[PDB]
């Protein structure tokens, strides 16, 4: 579950 | 008007648990298993990168101005320093995409140097992918023999490195970039390296991916607006290159200071900075094109698998566009359809312009007065436009990959999530589409967001995902997403429909998943659920959650006992909804698994008893569950239950009754379950146990989104009815036309025993003495269908009725043992399913259906009249008749709900108001022979008066019970042997039948309207059971049938 980053 | 008593709005047994033609789903059948296609676990990594650079500086090869490379002027530095920096720059340029990988550089190399470079890279990244970037600008073009060009030590000759040898040095998991003229040559060669076959596509086999700059004949640009490094600067520095191209072409260039593009503020990461927000739009734009352009399989391989390949193929679509302008057609090996001038680059062009203007004033001062671009709002609005108009399987929505990018930023997260659920709601196909785009992990990560703004949407999204693919269990537990929904159960955030979803989502997380069982068990999910047990869908699902939580996991089974779950579940076994009760039986059933008493024996006895109460339930759905829970119990207590079967052929003798009861259940799927239970005991290894179905059917509710013609044919029949009610009453009905309108041969050997004229169509239903059913048409002279109501050996017909006459009739068939079977589509030539079948009376059964109240009254040679509410499928009441002899006849008033008439074996007559605390209203003798009341009914009207009391004696006694006990009017139809009576529903008319071959018709005041005499067809002299007489319910037609083999219809001219 990844490829594009999410802000946290 | 008052005639709405004649015209009841109650519909019954037309719910989803009673479904029809292309779904045996209803229950008995197991749930529809799926096979997913979005499954590539191998998130591939490019571990090694091999940058080769063949540019002899100030040495044009003999196939010949722009000469910028990696954004460096190689003539500014002198050749060796130039080439050092380009080497580094170009590493850094790639490095930004896959920073956790090793980059090795080779500047103007020998073939030996390229051999080792490649050999070491393969040895470095064993299974991991290896990138081979090649740049042959200062060397000759690739050959038709498939050759890269390199050097010799002295730089005197150009040496051709053949592609075959490269392909042997690197291997399977690898990707090549070719920034050179005539680049196709290399791919055409690569294609010819291996023996054709080994795939079902254009021409592939391995995992060799290839990106080439231009076609075979073509040459890279010379114009100074471009660098030499165009393809590489598209692929590797896309944003910088995309804007520099935008200036030099579109706006004409000299207005906008082009060197501001180098000095764009912020970084590529912050979507709140102008650089990163531009970078984010580009990713979003490019990814979107790829998704719409490609198929599922190829897209997922290039654009979703390897962070580097994803980036290289995204950035390739920019090359597709830029290179096209410079007389160049780039090609990848997985070939991909034409990308340039898609309707989405338009959106990029617009966002770039709005950016590039702003850049002028943001340099004047770091004001950070950076208005976010509308792009992300605008596209989400285009997704709403799709969701209303054309919202079908009418090609995908196109904005879907952009909604996913929005989930990465709080800026539009809520409205994206909202619109995503809106999209997910329209069916599994949409969930399949979402999960193809790659929604799963971002929506999964959001299960650590405390924002209560979101949660009601997140539960709805996770409901829909788990409704399709059960298998997400494993991830949800592994990240601790199970806690999210357990909160939501206990949350003060209202709405129990949202909580059923929460309970369902947990049911699926737990379902056959001991890691999920344990992790929910720790999280007190028993306690949470049992707290709520003190709305129906929510109750249904609270039980199914618990049922799954105990199932075969005995630590939870114990926790449930000492949390007194039996004490809180068992009261749902009485609930009006079968769906609740069946789910309640499931939960108690899964709590299972000489003279001894430990904690559990007390529970397991108290359980089975409370389940055995529900063995005789009026819903198959429930009985199916009770039989499964009995099978479970039976497995563990073979020892006892065999000894119980010995003496029959404490609580174990109760079970064996119920097994044989189930074995001879009407509904054959319940029957064949009871026969399974019997075989588990040894009357005629876990794998033999039948499996509960209630969970599986309920789950189908969610995988399904969360009319006018219904009322059309409803009012059709009501108009016809009202008109023909009046026409029955107000017509001066003349004498009977003895000329019949049929004498139909059933081929019933013993003959016809009961019949039933259809209101709104030209149909007769008849019944044999062994319950064969025909559907004869009288206007066509044709059969419509045949039957065998139940295959059991003991036959015997009691009643035919219609149910829901006002919208698609269902045929009720009462058997003399009190079994009641309701059929859909009986009028169709073969297709006719048993909707529901239960056993009233728990003998000579008599039955009556009262559409007004939804009640089915039933009794016979018993002390009690038993009442069934078919909306609930529940035995609502046992009224004692108070007679000490048999109920021979039973009529329910159509006008007055609850009220009931009953004729008796001793000639007696009784009213009941079944809704009263004392139900017997009055009890009157009328006619005085002490022979049985063959037939009775309420007078055609709107009062509690009664035709009634045709006795077998022969007298048809009329009476009004508001005023006096004795008879209003007597008619002596027959000297003995009254075999049947027919009273009309609205027309003032009746008829009676004799065992002396004879039929008679009377006005309601009692005038001989006509005699008929059924003659025998051979000299048996046995027309002694003129058993069926029955009027049409809206016209004056008379059907009639005997102990011969004919059903003749008459009228009144």
């Amino acid at each position: 579950g990844g490829l594009f980053v999410m802000d946290e | 008007a008052t005639s709405m008593a004649y015209l009841p709005q109650t519909i019954v047994l037309c719910e989803l648990r009673h479904d029809a033609s292309e779904a045996s789903a209803p229950l008995g059948t197991s749930e529809i298993v799926l096979v997913p296609k979005w499954r590539l676990k191998e998130r591939m990594k490019t571990g090694c990168v091999a940058l080769v650079l063949c540019l002899n500086i100030t040495v044009d090869p003999p196939d010949v101005c722009a000469r910028i490379e990696a954004w460096i002027d190689p003539f500014s530095m002198a050749p060796p320093k130039a080439l050092e920096t380009i080497g580094k720059n170009l590493s850094t340029q790639y490095e930004r995409w896959q920073p956790r990988a090793r980059y090795k550089v080779q500047l103007d190399p020998t073939v030996d140097e390229v051999r080792k470079l490649c050999l070491t890279c393969r040895k470095y990244a064993k299974t991991e992918r290896v990138l081979f970037h090649y740049n042959g600008h200062g060397v000759p073009k690739p050959t038709a023999n498939g050759e890269i060009w390199v050097f010799n030590k002295s730089y005197t000759q150009y040496i051709p490195l053949p592609i075959s040898e490269l392909d042997s040095w690197l291997k399977t998991p690898s990707i090549y970039v070719f920034d050179c003229s005539a680049a196709r040559m290399i791919l055409n060669a690569f294609a010819e390296l291996h023996d054709w076959g080994s795939s079902g596509s254009s021409g592939s086999s391995r995992d060799c991916i290839l990106l080439a700059a231009c076609d075979v004949h073509e040459t890279l640009p010379q114009s100074v607006e471009f660098p030499a490094d165009v393809f590489t600067s598209c692929l590797t520095t896309p944003i910088k290159m995309a804007l520099k191209w935008f200036c030099r072409r579109s706006l004409l260039k000299e207005i906008i200071d082009e060197s501001l593009i180098d000095r764009i503020p912020g970084r590529q990461n912050d979507r709140k900075t102008l650089l990163g927000e531009l970078n984010w739009i580009f990713t979003a734009v490019t990814d979107t094109i790829a998704w719409n352009v490609l198929p599922h399989e190829l897209f997922q391989r290039l654009f979703r698998q390897d962070l580097l390949v994803a980036s290289l193929f995204r950035n390739f679509l920019l090359a597709e566009r830029i290179m096209r302008s410079a007389n160049c057609n780039p090609i990848s090996h997985p070939m991909l359809p034409p990308t340039h001038q898609h309707h989405m680059w338009d959106a990029w062009d617009m966002a770039a312009e709005i950016c590039l203007s702003q850049l002028p004033q943001l340099v004047l001062d770091p004001s950070t007065e950076f208005q976010p671009s509308p792009f992300f709002t605008e596209q989400l609005t285009a997704f709403e436009v799709w969701l209303d108009h054309g919202s079908e399987h009418k090609k995908p929505p196109e904005q879907l990959p952009i909604v996913l990018q929005v989930l990465l930023s709080q800026c539009h997260r809520f409205r994206a999530l909202v619109l995503l659920g809106r999209f997910l709601d329209m069916g599994s196909w949409a969930v399949d589409l979402a999960l193809s785009v790659g929604i799963f992990p971002y929506v999964l990560k959001l299960l650590q967001t405390t924002t209560n703004e979101l949660r009601q949407i997140l539960v709805f999204i996770w409901t829909k995902i788990l409704a399709l693919d059960k298998s997400c269990q494993i991830d949800l537990v592994k990240d601790g997403g199970h806690t999210y929904f357990i909160r939501f159960l206990d949350s003060s955030g209202a709405f129990p429909e949202q909580r059923a979803m929460a309970a369902f989502v947990l049911a699926v997380i737990v379902d056959g998943h001991r890691r999920g069982q344990e992790a929910c068990l720790e999280a007190n999910l028993i306690g949470v659920c049992l707290g709520h047990l003190e709305e129906p869908l929510f109750l249904q699902w609270l039980c199914l959650c618990l049922g799954k939580l105990w199932e075969d996991f005995m630590e939870a089974q114990i926790m449930g006992r000492e949390a007194n779950a039996f004490e809180k579940l068992a009261p749902l076994l009485s609930e009006p909804q079968p769906e609740v009760r069946a789910a309640a039986v499931f939960a108690l059933g899964t709590l299972l698994d000489e003279f001894d008493d430990d904690e559990k024996i007390r529970a397991e006895d108290a359980i089975i008893k409370s389940l055995l109460d529900v063995v005789s339930d009026g819903s198959p759905l429930v009985r199916a569950e009770v039989a499964v829970a009995l099978a479970r119990f039976a497995f563990g207590h073979k020892q006892h239950l065999k000894l119980a079967a010995a003496s029959y052929w404490a609580v174990y003798s109760q079970c064996v009754r119920a097994m044989f009861a189930l074995a001879k259940d009407p509904s054959p799927r319940i029957a064949s379950l009871g026969r399974r239970v019997l075989s588990i005991i040894g009357i005629e290894e876990r794998s033999l146990l039948p499996l509960s179905t209630i969970y599986g059917w309920s789950c189908g509710h969610f995988s399904k989104p969360l009319s006018q013609e219904i009322a059309a044919k409803r009012e059709e029949k009501e108009k016809f009815a009202l008109e023909h009610i009046a026409k029955c009453q107000h017509s001066s009905i003349s004498k009977l036309n003895n000329n019949p309108i049929a004498n139909w041969d059933t081929r019933f050997e013993t003959g016809t025993k009961t019949a039933l004229l259809h209101p709104f169509s030209p149909i007769v239903v008849a019944a044999d003495e062994n319950e064969r059913i025909r559907v004869w048409n009288y206007e066509e002279a044709t059969l419509l269908n045949g039957f065998d109501n139940h295959d059991f050996p003991d036959k015997g017909i009691s009643k035919l009725c219609l149910i829901n006459e006002l919208d698609d009739s269902l045929l009720l068939v009462a058997s003399c043992d009190g079994s009641v079977r309701i059929w859909k589509n009986y009028a169709t030539k073969g297709k006719q399913k048993l909707v529901t079948g239960f056993s009233s009376i728990q003998l000579n059964a008599v039955v009556d259906w009262q559409q007004q109240s939804g009640y089915l009254y039933a009794s016979g040679e018993t002390s009690t009249v038993t009442l069934w509410d078919l909306e609930k499928e529940q035995l609502v009441r046992s009224v004692p008749s108070e007679s000490e002899c048999g109920v021979t006849a039973l009529s329910a008033s159509q006008v007055h709900g609850g009220q009931l008439a009953a004729g008796f074996a001793d000639g007696s007559l009784r009213l009941y108001d079944v809704r009263s605390p004392e139900p017997l209203v009055c009890a009157t003798r009328p006619h005085q022979k002490v022979e049985r009341v063959v037939g009775l009914s309420f007078q055609p009207g709107l009062d509690p008066a009664k035709v009634v009391s045709a006795s077998q004696a022969g007298d048809i006694q009329f009476l009004d019970l508001r005023t006096t006990r004795d008879t209003y009017l007597t008619i002596d139809a027959h000297r003995g042997s009254l075999t049947a009576l027919a009273v009309h529903r609205h027309a003032p008319i009746i008829a009676s039948g004799s065992a002396k071959q004879l039929i008679k018709v009377f006005s309601l005041q009692g005038e001989q309207l006509g005699i008929i005499r059924y003659y025998p067809s051979f000299m048996a002299q046995k027309i002694g059971s003129v058993s069926c007489l029955t009027f049409h319910p809206y016209q004056v037609l008379l059907a009639a049938g005997a102990a011969d083999s004919f059903v003749s219809i008459y009228t009144h001219d």
